[PDB]
């Protein structure tokens, strides 16, 4: 709360002073390594006491951005280039759910247009590449087409499908077993059983793929690349 | 109470914050400078008080001489 | 050097220790809530399933790009900031002199729903616009995919064909030569004028030239970055009047001069 | 192990001398 925020602010003053002192000490020794422009990107970023809570069996790509109060469950996966920003409200991701590359899952930045809705992503959900989820609920075992946009208030009922490139307008409800698509999103047809099987099997295949990518990313950083970057001329 | 030291320290801290704000920097950017400004403001306020006291004494001596020179007229 | 050198070095050690201890104390006062910034773990090129990307000598890969798995990129191509080329379940092939612009996603499929699953093929001299998404489709040579456009699995963009910016090209759709398609869903719009064909070729060549300056900048070392930062500050403004009084002519150092092929003229 | 820039070291000595001298100046007045 307020007292925690005051201690966080005063803490930053002590840290600023200490880091300045370290830079002084390095300057007296004739070192300029602190001037190097290194990336300050954090895979998990806190905004005061709103931090992400990520399950140990969840793959998160290092270049992904998870900011604020974000919950990722077991067996879930946040792929390369994704951004999840729950600060004004919360963002929760169920288990076994894949958020594909360059997807954006965020909440409204301001309450000017009313109260800010949280974003709820259910279980065994597939979110396609470069999809935009904005304060919407996406129930279990649903399919969000790649390049699609879901606006605040939207509900995608279980076994719902949003077609690739679709624009689901604000407060639209997508019923179960329906395929909606286009701009604005409109009912196209019903979901077949083969496609339901594909939904579940695709969520399972991506959990196995996430595991493989997590092992290759956790491999220790190669020293030879470091020495090559260091000794360049 | 309200000593010169406290007024000067507050003025110096306010001077460091004002400077940071005029430069669009966070109010508490470089806090050690806020400490330095507090000390310098305290010193300046105390020295101003002492200087004012001294000034009054010098003025009294000068005014005494002026009045003596003026009273010499009626001799 | 000398005794004074050693004494100042030792005092600097003490000051550094004090500074880091103060930083630790400040972290404790914050409640340990702030997540510490760490060394970068993002890998520009990565192996997966014993598949390594095959990238030519003269290819710009932005350090922020992700090239993963079984990816082949040919001579003069360029992968720009934020691009993700994930060849983990199938092959991705990029021809020569082809630009994949910022924040673009290129992915493959192991088994499509119906029909023969195919890898992702992008031909020579192809322009792919910003934030496009290419999924399990074929783009032939001298084609143009607009920015924000989306190609689904089984799509074939033919030679000298265009996909308009922001389009959604449905599965198995074939954009024939000489046409531009667009919209959601993508459909025929009009024929491509010859001037636009020349435009496509010029776009590919211009991006070949742009890739050179970006690649040169992104691969500089810390020392060269510092040297050029000092030089840039040195030559940011001028006093040609005082220079003429001194009788000297300050010349811009060559490391701050861009090649003429990227200049607007 | 050693700071090499001599002019930097002399400047450091001058700054320390100024600080200690200012402190002594206050302490003896
Ligand atoms: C060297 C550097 C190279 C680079 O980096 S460039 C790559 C990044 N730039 C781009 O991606 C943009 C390239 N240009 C285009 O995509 C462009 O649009 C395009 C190439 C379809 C063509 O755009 P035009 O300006 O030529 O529009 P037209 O008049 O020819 O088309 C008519 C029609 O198409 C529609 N309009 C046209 N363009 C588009 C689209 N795309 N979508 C949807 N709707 C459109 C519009 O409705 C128009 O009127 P209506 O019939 O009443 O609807
Ligand atoms: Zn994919």
């Amino acid at each position: 709360g307020t007292l925690g925020r005051a201690f966080y602010s005063v803490g930053f003053w002590i840290r600023e002073t200490g880091q300045a002192l370290d830079r002084l000490g390095c300057r007296l020794q004739g070192k300029n390594y602190f001037r190097e422009q290194l990336s300050r990107h954090r895979t998990l970023m806190n905004v005061f006491d709103k931090a992400p809570i990520v399950d140990k069996e969840a793959f998160v790509a290092p270049s992904a951005s998870v900011i604020g109060d974000v919950h990722i469950g077991r067996g879930s996966s946040i792929w390369y280039g994704c951004v999840l920003r729950g600060d004004v409200n919360t963002v929760s991701v169920g288990s076994g759910t894949n958020i594909q590359d360059n997807s954006l899952v965020h909440v409204a930045k301001s309450n000017l247009s009313g109260k800010v809705h949280p974003t709820i992503i259910g279980d065994n959900v597939t979110i396609g590449h470069s999809a935009v989820l904005h304060g919407c609920t996406v129930e279990d075992e649903t399919f969000i087409g790649m390049g699609a946009t879901l606006l605040d208030g939207v509900v995608v009922e279980k076994h719902g499908m949003v077609a690739a490139g679709a624009l689901v307008r604000q407060n639209t409800r997508i019923p179960s077993g329906e395929v909606w698509g286009g701009n604005p999103a409109r009912f196209l047809r019903k979901l077949t059983d083969e496609e339901i099987a594909f939904i579940s099997q695709s969520a399972t295949n991506y959990s196995n793929l996430a595991q493989a990518h997590a092992a290759e990313n956790a491999k220790p950083l190669n020293v030879i690349e470091f020495e090559k970057v260091l000794r360049k001329k | 109470p309200i000593s010169a030291t406290m007024v000067g320290a507050l003025l110096g801290l306010g001077t460091q914050m004002y400077s940071n704000a005029l430069r669009k920097l966070p109010y508490m950017r470089h806090p050690w400078e806020h400490v330095v400004g507090m000390g310098l403001g305290a010193v300046f306020a105390n020295q101003l008080v002492k200087w004012d006291v001294k000034l009054k004494e010098d003025l009294d001596v000068m005014l005494a001489k002026a009045r003596a020179a003026n009273e010499r007229r009626y001799f | 050097m000398g005794t004074l050198g050693r004494a100042i070095y030792t005092v600097g050690n003490w000051i550094r220790g004090t500074g880091q201890a103060l930083d630790r104390v400040g972290s404790l006062l914050q409640g340990s809530h702030r997540i510490e910034e760490h060394l970068s773990r993002h890998r520009t090129l990565m192996n997966v399933f014993d598949k390594s990307p095959l990238v030519d000598k003269d290819v710009f890969v932005a350090p922020s790009a992700s090239v993963i798995g079984d990816v082949q990129i040919g001579k003069g191509s360029s992968i720009w900031y934020g691009c993700v080329l994930r060849g983990d379940v199938n092959n991705i092939s990029v021809g020569s002199g082809t630009n994949i612009q910022d924040n673009t996603l290129v992915h493959v499929a192991k088994t499509n729903i119906s029909g023969k699953v195919l890898p992702t093929l992008i031909g020579d001299n192809v322009t792919v616009g910003h934030s496009a998404v290419i999924h399990g489709c074929t783009v032939e040579d001298d084609a143009f995919v607009g920015m924000g456009a989306t190609l689904l699995d089984g799509v074939v963009v033919e030679k000298h064909a265009m996909v308009a910016a922001g389009s959604l090209v449905k599965q198995n759709t074939r954009i024939p030569s000489g046409e531009v398609w667009g919209g959601n869903p993508a459909k025929f719009m009009r024929k491509l004028t010859d001037e636009e064909i020349v435009y496509i070729s010029q776009s590919a060549k211009n991006y070949i030239n742009l890739a050179q300056i970006h690649a040169s900048e992104n691969s500089k070392s810390f020392e060269q970055i510092e040297v050029e930062r000092a030089l840039r500050k040195k030559y940011a403004r001028k006093d040609e009047d005082y220079d003429s009084m001194l009788g000297i002519t300050r010349e811009t150092p060559p490391e701050l001069i861009l090649p003429d092929n990227v200049l607007p003229g | 192990k050693v700071s090499e820039d001599k002019n930097r070291n002399y400047a450091v000595v001058a700054g320390v001398v100024a600080i200690v001298g200012s402190i002594g100046w206050y302490l003896k007045a």
